[PDB]
């Protein structure tokens, strides 16, 4: 099969845990624009923070996917 | 006896060694972060 | 304590130009630890010395 527009990929991701210990990880992560605080000015520094992600996936062909949603 | 103050108004900076440390983490915060977020970038890159 | 006056004892505040300077208030602290130890004693009980 090579009808690759008829394909997509839901994923349930493993729940990810980052320990913010230092301002570097914070800065690290304000770099991404996907990671978006509801609150800008919350402060992250010695919290421990959980990502329960979900990747939506389209594919081009066998290796490069045509879109990617992860929310 | 002389005494030559050759010191180029240093005493003149108040808690010279807290303006010392914060110049220095200032600068090697911004190194570290940089360094990082580089570092990040370059691997996201990579991923896409 | 006159107005003008340093001490024989006293205390001294470094200054922010960093040179130590009486202080009239620290010195008067002092003294009046002085005077109250000289009519009443003072104790150091549980001082490890």
């Amino acid at each position: 099969y090579t009808d690759f527009e008829n394909t997509f990929q839901k994923t349930v991701e493993p729940v990810y845990q980052m320990h913010i210990k230092t301002s570097k990880d914070i800065a690290v992560l304000r770099s991404k624009e996907w990671f978006q605080l509801d609150d800008e000015d919350f402060d992250l520094l010695n919290k421990t923070l959980t990502f329960e992600t979900e990747t939506e996936v389209t594919f081009k062909n066998a290796n490069i996917f045509s879109s990617v949603k992860c929310f | 006896p002389v005494m030559a103050d050759l010191n180029g108004g240093l005493q003149f900076v108040p808690e010279l060694k807290e303006f010392t440390a914060k110049l220095r983490k200032e600068l090697v915060e911004t190194s570290e972060v940089r360094k990082a977020v580089s570092i990040e970038t370059a691997l996201e890159h990579k991923v896409v | 304590i006159p107005r003008e006056t340093i001490p024989f004892l006293h205390l001294r505040k470094k200054t922010p130009a960093g040179d130590w300077k009486y202080d009239r208030q620290l010195s008067s602290l002092f003294l009046d630890g002085l005077e109250k130890a000289a009519f009443n004693g003072v104790t150091f009980k549980d001082k490890y010395v």
